[PDB]
This record gives structure tokens, sequence and C-alpha cells, in this order.
């Protein structure tokens, strides 16, 4: 299952 | 930009007239744009390409592969084109290497 | 030794035309199981081994959702990093990530990671404690302060400790017959008389899984391993791997040289010679 990657660099 | 390293080899030890798989492994390159073609006597073979992935050092690797039954006269080779090479890299398949 | 689940994200910018290609690959140890590509029309998370098709459409819809969203996060992030490095919008650039978990004796997380690279170079990494970041350069300090202040570490940690290892256990059950079997090398040595008198001995290892292997050549008088011509470990095309190591030896002295093969699929280390 994927991680949820949502925060800007 | 790092150039690709290219290997051409069979899945099993080559036996003339007996079906096998021809593989063209391309790795260690950056950026990811690349042209990899399996050639049977200079003509592109229909081959599937793996999904783009990378090593721990971020360099990319791809596997181009199709079936083949080698003999004593057919010449197999892998042609690669990348920004790091101004002239294409052709490596010819060798049953011993 | 311990099993792992990992994802590999590659985002590439398009010169002066605002889109970005997003490619994602899923691995359970050394076996690719899923894929996603947003060049395809109506991109979806698609299976690339038989066993993961155990998962019904609910799974595929949800995962498709999450990698589409992740994909636009990486588009924005590409434009951001291009901001930090004061680069033009005329060149294409690359943002890569890899993250994953290793399952420990507990049924819990042994260790886990998340690393980010820009244009093939280290950018930022999560540390072993899963509570702090390592910035590879000046720009990654900008990202680092941002991620500390927002506690992004706890998002990646709760994923690694929760969903990641639970899914890893399920995937290991589903593909029990393929993912849990370590397959040892089939080995043999070939002989190529070739340099007027120098003979080439080549030690092959084919058909093994997982990836990591060791091949070395030894000569009877010397304690250090010999200089050899070694190929990078390469895929067989069917899920196994292969490698060889060779060296040139004087004619008539082949029985002085031994090939040593180490692989966790073998009971004990393997010695092999040109017989």
């Amino acid at each position: 299952n994927s991680d949820t990657v949502g925060w800007s660099w | 930009a790092r150039p690709p390293k290219v290997q051409v080899y069979s899945r099993h030890p080559a036996e003339n007239g007996k079906p096998n798989y021809l593989n063209c492994y391309v790795s260690g390159f950056h950026p990811p744009q690349i042209e990899i073609d399996l050639l049977k006597n200079g003509e592109k073979m229909n081959a599937e390409q793996s999904d783009l992935s990378f090593s721990k050092d971020w360099s990319f690797y791809l596997l181009v592969h199709t079936e083949f039954t080698p003999n004593a006269v057919d010449q197999y080779s892998c042609r690669v084109k990348h920004v790091t090479l101004d002239k294409p890299k052709i490596v010819k398949w060798d049953r011993d290497h | 030794g311990p099993h792992s689940l990992s994802y590999f994200y590659t985002a590439v910018s398009r010169p002066d035309r605002g889109d970005s290609r997003f490619i994602a690959v899923g691995y359970v140890d050394d076996t690719q199981f899923v894929r996603f590509d947003n060049y395809a029309p109506n991109p979806r998370m698609e299976p690339r081994v038989p066993w993961i098709q155990q998962e019904g459409q609910d799974y595929w819809d949800e995962e498709t959702r999450k990698v589409k969203d992740n994909a636009q996060t990486y588009g924005v992030g590409l434009n951001t990093l291009r901001g930090y490095y004061n680069q033009s919008e005329a060149g294409s650039h690359t943002l890569q990530s890899m993250y994953g978990c290793y399952l420990g004796p507990d049924g819990l997380l042994l260790h886990g990671y998340r690393q980010d690279a820009y244009d093939g170079a280290d950018y930022i990494a999560l540390n072993e404690d899963l509570r702090s970041w390592t910035a590879a350069d000046m720009a990654a300090q900008i990202t680092k302060r941002k991620w500390e202040a927002a506690n992004v570490a706890e998002r990646r940690r709760s994923y690694l400790q929760g969903l990641c290892v639970e899914s890893l256990r399920r995937y290991l059950e589903m593909g029990k017959d393929t993912l849990q079997r370590a397959e040892p090398p089939k080995t043999h040595v070939t002989r190529h008389p070739s340099s007027d008198l120098g003979v080439t001995l080549r030690c092959w290892a084919l058909g093994f899984y997982p990836k990591e292997i060791s091949l070395t050549w030894q000569r009877e008088g010397q304690d250090q391993s010999q200089d050899m011509e070694l190929v990078e470990t390469r895929p067989s095309g069917d899920g196994t791997f292969q490698k060889w190591a060779a060296l040139v030896v004087p004619p008539g002295e082949e029985q002085s040289y031994t090939c040593h093969v180490q692989h966790e699929g073998l009971q004990e280390p393997l010695t092999l010679r040109w017989d």
C-alpha cells in the first residue's frame, strides 16, 4: 500500500 | 550525466536451434531519457521494456527483452542512445561473454 | 535477510510546457509487483506479477487515487526545487524518491526509510529514528525546516510503522509460493583458451533470488581474492538474477583457482572449479 505524499518541498 | 553500462546475454546458456530469451540490461545512467533496441542482424526486434526504476545511487536501470533461438550465424546486438553518448553504443551478444 | 516493501518514484519535468511525467514502481524485496505511469491515457495503478491480482478493484481504485495525488505533489515539488536552485524553465529536471519498510521478528517494523534526490543527487533523507531529517545541501535545509515545523516525520513514521508493514505481511502471504522462496545459484565454470596461452576461466551463477550474491576467485598460494572481471548482477527476465566472475590464468594451472559462491539460498558456501 502506498504512502500518502502530500506536503510541499 | 552518467553514461549507461550495457549487457546483452541469454537467460539460459545458448544452444543453437533451441529457444531462449535475449536480454539487454542497461543501468547506471542519468538522466532517464534513453533509446534501447534489440537488433537481430541490424533490424529492431519486437521486445518488451521494463518499467523505469533506479538503484540506491539514483542511477536508472531498464531491461529490454524478447524471445530468440540462437544459431551459428545469427548476429544479435543491443543498440543504446543516451545524451552521454554522441554516437550510439552497440554491444554484440556473445554466448560466453 | 528480513523482507521489505518499497516504492520508487521518478518525476521528470517537460521543457517550457508545464507537465511532468510520473512513474512509480512497487517492490516486495527484489520483485516488482505494481506500476503507474501518467503518460498512459487514463493512468491507473496496474499489477505486474500474478499474485497481486488477488487484490480486488477496491484496492486498485484506492491505490490509483493515492498515486495520482502523489503524482501532482511531485509536479509541484519539481517546480519548487527548480525554484530553489535558480534554474530556468527551458531544461528538464528529475525528482526521485524511494521509501519502504523492513518487517522484523515482532511482526513489527525493523527499520524504514524515505530518501529524495534532485537531478540524481541526494536531496533529503529521513533518519533511522524516523523523527529527524538529513539535508544534503543548502536547499534541503529549506525543505528540512519546513518538514520539522509541520511534523512530516510523523506522517512518514506512522505510515512505515502502520500501513507499510501490515501490507508487507499481507503481500508476503499472497505470494507465499514465490516471495518467501530463496532460490540458490546454479553454478558452473567455463574455460576459454584465448590469449596465445592465457586461459579465461568464467564462474557463472544463474537463476537465483534474491539479488544480492557474492562471487570471488581464489588462488591456492594467496590469501587475498584475485583480480577479476566482474559483471553487475543482472535480471534473468523471469524473476531470477545472474552474475559471473572471470579471470585469466596461465595454461595448465586451472586447478589452482577456485570460485567461491555465497548466496542466502545456499546451505553453506559453494566452492567450484573447472573440473
